[PDB]
């Protein structure tokens, strides 16, 4: 399946309270792998997935100078952009970066990303395809002008449809024990007498990964949505994920309703109904 | 820009001192460089951040701190001889076209005995009846001698207003002793004039010499006056004849 | 991988007017940018131009380098040189990948551009101290630019090097060395070279 | 500021069985800044010791993080997970259901 | 592996 190098970068200001907080995640598909934290007392880059670990401190300390430049620049950022929108020094903002690729199956170049927000919404980004800039107002026109008289879009390609595919397919490979696992879902279905004349059907999905998994309800052989709640799905907290998807049916009526389940872990979608 | 200080400083061995880097583009990178004469720039330290400090090619003796962007002071531990060279400030963004700023530079040199700094002695010599009369024009020259260390600053000023036109100035001062660790040093310059300027009497002349030698709280009681940073000077005025 | 910049020539002797070409060449094709400097004898650095992947020529005045095809050279040319350009010009790379930021520098190439002396007038002088007709300086100046000053010959007596003025007014250049001694026998007759 | 709301889900890392450990996880997504308040509570006190994950966020720039706490579920004990954010002028407690 | 250089807004 395809796969994906994400770098998270989140800088927040703390009017008269030191400096901003910076942190950094950096993953690799729905597995995070390395963190930074301003406020952290090692002050380096650090490891969030064994794989990662096997790279020797020549990388640890290129990562963490690496991450530090950035926390310095987006330091700079917030005051630069707290100009830009003529806003006080007392206000607490945030600016957001993410960058990464995407490979497919094969492991070739799909697409590259960077994108920068401020307070929550788009700033500036580079376009599906990376070859121009997409900015949100006056203030993020003037970044665009810096960044085209710096190159700073060909110099963001350059990494991200070279050393970012580079890097994430060194990390599938030394990671390839859990990076390329597939991790079938676990699936069960629960029923509870809701009144009268109603009953409600949870069918569950656990222990998968990668998170991307469907989830659906027929009833008649026919797609159901009536009466349907469908959670987001969310981290079990050891690597793995969980959704759950339940209707509500009327009492005696249950072996109509069919739960599907498709993950990339399952040789075939699953179909699950109520076994009593 | 970048603001290094001070420009010139004397120190005794075992002392400390801090050089001052300033600059005001919010670059992220700081660094210091030392370049001994008709040496190679070598890193000393930089920084990439606020708290953050990697060592160059010559940490030794040296400590730095970045506790704002703008500031990146270089501390000398315990000033050796083996210090005495030229340090280097340089910053730039670690973005943008990351290119690098230096500052003026600052000339540092360390002694064991501070009683051999002397300020120079400065004469400015007329211009020739024979090279007046052979080409129409005049050459000025301004000697600066015995001085030590080889911290000045030479300019020609003339009716109270700078000059650089017709000025050529030694790249650098001669040891009036080469085999002498501490020989005293020497400098000359040369300003040249049409006959008819140097003929007008109305016309002055003046070499000036800025010294840099011992600061203000440096210890003093030779017979000598203290060989303190000031500036010498030697001047002429034009003449007829 | 380690970078190794290296500049050729080393050393540059032209005449004024000529067009000059200067190498700058390194080992590790990864580079974010390359920037080129002037240092003149006890003096600092003085950026002159700044060149990237992504800009790869830079012009300034008479002077224009260019980041060549060859992903691993830099050439710096300049124009109808002039005595004003002498100096050594240093060329730097900073790293794209290494995350260091260290920039690397090259032992630069000492250039000499020496002024063309039309007329030639080569003369010892003798100058008189403006305070004290005893003291003396001795003055070899309008020589030609083929002709160099040999240093101190004696532990007594001081010979400076060549040093080029310019008398833009009258677009005049030329060529000095001063010697002198507190010495009894020495004159400005015999003062100069061997 | 372009401010959004906590969505919240309150469960185990593992099935629910009672008397044997596990680990209760508040996640709390979809919102916007990032300062929250987060406290996993039992029987409706506050529990000491609760980690949580590095922050990260979404394609839309909100934020997820994932709080979670050593526990032993049993039949009557009551989990919940409070949160406090800017955007919610008073605090969201959602309880733990083991089959949710 | 992370960028290395990044221009300010
Ligand atoms: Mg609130």
């Amino acid at each position: 399946g395809s796969h994906s190098m994400r770098y998270f970068f989140t800088s927040v200001s703390r009017p008269g309270r030191g400096e901003p907080r910076f942190i950094a995640v950096g993953y690799v598909d729905d597995t995070q792998f390395v963190r930074f934290d301003s406020d952290a007392a090692s002050q380096r880059m650090e490891p969030r997935a064994p794989w990662i670990e096997q790279e020797g401190p020549e990388y640890w300390d290129g990562e963490t100078r690496k991450v530090k430049a950035h926390s310095q620049t987006h330091r700079v950022d917030l005051g630069t952009l707290r100009g830009y929108y003529n806003q006080s020094e007392a206000g607490s903002h945030t600016v957001q970066r993410m960058y990464g690729c995407d490979v497919g199956s094969d492991w070739r170049f799909l697409r590259g990303y960077h994108q920068y927000a401020y307070d929550g919404k788009d700033y500036i980004a580079l376009k599906e395809d990376l070859r121009s800039w997409t900015a949100a107002d006056m203030a993020a026109q003037t970044t665009k002008h810096k960044w085209e008289a710096a190159h700073v879009a060909e110099q963001l390609r350059a990494y991200l449809e070279g050393t970012c595919v580079e890097w994430l397919r060194r990390y599938l490979e030394n990671g390839k024990e859990t990076l390329q696992r597939t991790d079938a879902p676990k699936t069960h279905m629960t029923h509870h007498a809701v009144s009268d004349h109603e009953a409600t059907l949870r069918c569950w999905a656990l222990s998968f990964y990668p998170a991307e998994i469907t989830l659906t309800w027929q009833r008649d052989g026919e797609d159901q949505t009536q009466d349907t709640e469908l959670v987001e799905t969310r981290p079990a907290g050891d690597g793995t994920f969980q959704k759950w998807a339940a209707v509500v049916v009327p009492s005696g009526q249950e072996q109509r309703y069919t739960c599907h389940v498709q993950h990339e872990g399952l040789p075939k979608p699953l179909t699950l109904r109520w076994e009593p | 820009g970048v603001t290094q200080t001070p420009k010139f400083q004397v120190l005794k061995t075992g002392q400390s001192m801090t050089l001052q880097c300033a600059q005001d583009m919010n670059h992220e990178y700081m660094s210091w460089y030392r370049q001994d004469p008709g040496m190679g720039l070598r890193l000393i330290h930089y920084s990439v951040a606020i708290q953050t400090t990697d060592q160059g090619e010559v940490p030794n003796g040296y400590n730095v701190s970045r506790s704002t962007i703008e500031d990146f002071p270089l501390r000398l531990l315990s000033a050796a001889p083996s210090q005495t060279s030229v340090y280097f400030c340089a910053s730039s963004y670690l973005g943008n076209t990351g290119e690098l700023f230096f500052g003026e530079g600052s000339r540092l040199t360390v002694l064991e005995d501070l009683k051999n700094v002397f300020p120079p002695e400065v004469a400015v010599f007329e211009p020739s009846e024979a090279e007046i009369s052979h080409t129409q024009k005049a050459t000025l020259v301004c000697l600066a001698t015995g001085f030590y260390p080889d911290h000045v600053e030479l300019s020609w000023w003339v009716n109270g207003k700078e000059v650089h036109s017709g000025v050529c100035t030694d790249p650098q001062p001669l040891k009036e002793q080469p085999a002498l660790n501490d020989s005293r040093y020497a400098l000359s310059s040369r300003l040249r004039v049409s006959a008819t300027f140097w003929q007008d009497p109305r016309n002055h002349f003046r070499c000036q010499v800025q010294f840099y030698g011992l600061s203000e709280n440096d210890e003093w009681t030779q017979d000598r006056a203290k060989p303190v940073t000031q500036i010498v000077s030697a001047e002429a005025w034009g003449r007829a004849d | 991988m380690k970078q190794e910049v290296t500049q050729i020539p080393a050393a540059l002797s032209v005449p004024e007017g000529e067009n000059l070409v200067l190498n700058c060449s390194f080992t590790d094709s990864a580079i974010y940018n390359l920037q080129w400097f002037r240092q003149d004898p006890g003096k600092g650095l003085t950026s002159l131009l700044l060149i990237t992947p992504w800009q790869r020529e830079q012009t300034s005045g008479r002077l224009n380098a260019s980041l060549d095809k060859s992903s691993g050279s830099s050439t710096l040319y300049i124009a109808a040189s002039q005595p004003g350009d002498s100096a050594t010009y240093l060329c730097a790379v900073r790293p794209l990948l290494d995350g260091t930021y260290i920039p690397t520098f090259g032992r630069g190439t000492s250039l000499i551009v020496h002024p063309y002396i039309q007329n030639p007038d080569p003369a010892v002088y003798q100058l008189r101290d403006s305070k004290s007709s005893d003291k003396s300086v001795c003055l070899f100046t309008d020589f030609d630019s083929q002709t160099n000053v040999s240093q101190s010959k004696d532990s007594d007596v001081y010979i400076t090097d060549k040093c080029v003025l310019d008398m833009r007014s009258m677009d005049f250049k030329s060529n000095s060395a001063v010697a002198w001694s507190n010495k009894s026998d020495f004159a400005c007759a015999n003062a100069f070279n061997n | 500021m372009i401010q959004r709301t906590p969505k919240i889900q309150v469960y185990s890392r593992h099935p629910a069985e009672n008397g044997k450990s596990n680990f209760l996880n508040c996640y709390v997504s979809g919102f916007h800044p990032s300062d929250i308040e987060v406290d996993l509570l039992k029987n409706g006190e506050r529990i000491e010791k609760v980690e949580h994950s590095d922050l990260s966020f979404s394609k839309d720039w909100s934020f997820y993080l994932l709080y979670y706490t050593e526990f032993t579920p049993t039949e009557k004990d009551e989990y919940a997970c409070r949160v406090n954010h800017v955007t919610l002028s008073q605090p969201c407690i959602v309880k733990w259901d083991r089959d949710m | 592996s992370l960028l290395m250089w990044i221009t300010q807004c």
